């Protein structure tokens, strides 16, 4: 529940493989580039950035947050992170036809099927799917997500976050 | 294109 | 896990409960004191999964209220997921007694620079639900400020997005 | 009125 510190090194262009977004006067991770320093320290879509090099991110724009990272002195950058504060987990069971009972598009839940496991569990729409049975699905094509769900056993555990 | 699951 | 409650209709047939549809779920929006709803511990932000053996998924506010009105007999059963959107943030007052945010109508609107709220990543567009475990939903802003002033130097606030 | 706290 408490914030963790990460330490990362910037590449030649002052980059760490991170895009950030301003939400509700906080700063949140929006895109993590594959095999970047940011990926290595476990930063993920939805993680909140409290500080960059000890400076509070509160009220910063995303443009400002990126400028701070790019202009930071030295190679090493420290950030203080609160792990995905908006994340929740829902476990569903496939019915006799192998369905859990939702429709999604672009990795976002758009409808809940009547009287399904998703309905019983109170799955919400306008929520991004983050993980399915321990498989990160951020950045995957809908077909691969549908395939993960298809090959899943009966128990389907998803982590979701409001689309915010 | 959407996916009912 | 969710929990089950059983409410008994009062004299008018009411239960002291107002609901709201959010993202095709149903959430508690207002709980009147000394009501059948308060007797079973319902709170602002609780998710209602089922009423009387019917899933609430996709129901409108309007539908949910009709259902509650027309429910037969005197016992209403619900399954509740406790405040799924709640988060708790702990702050520390500075030497002027301030934690570092601005609020209006129970909602945080600005975070003060160089404050405990800033340090701890307090967010705006969030409703203040509790202060040190004390419900403040439906209180006047002056009452909320009054409660903050007599909490300690360590102030834990429960919030949820608006 | 807003409240600064």
């Amino acid at each position: 529940m408490d914030p963790r510190e990460v330490i990362l090194c910037k590449d030649q262009d002052g980059k760490i493989g991170l895009r950030l977004k301003s939400i509700d006067n906080g700063i949140f991770v929006q895109l993590v580039q594959a095999n970047s320093p940011a990926s290595l320290v476990g930063l993920r879509f939805g993680d909140q950035v409290l500080q960059i090099n000890g400076e509070n991110c509160a009220g910063w724009s995303s443009d400002k947050a990126h400028k701070v990272l790019k202009q930071a002195f030295g190679e090493k950058i420290t950030m203080t992170i609160r792990d995905r504060p908006f994340e929740r987990t829902i476990t569903m069971h496939k019915d006799s036809t192998g369905h859990v009972g939702f429709i999604f598009k672009n990795g976002k839940i758009t409808s809940i099927v009547k009287d399904s496991s998703a309905a019983r569990n109170g799955l919400l729409t306008e929520h991004n799917i983050c993980e399915i049975n321990g498989q990160n699905v951020i950045g995957l094509k809908d077909s691969q997500i549908a395939d993960i769900l298809s090959t899943s056993g009966t128990v389907v555990t998803i982590t979701i976050m409001p689309a915010f | 294109n959407e996916y009912k699951v």
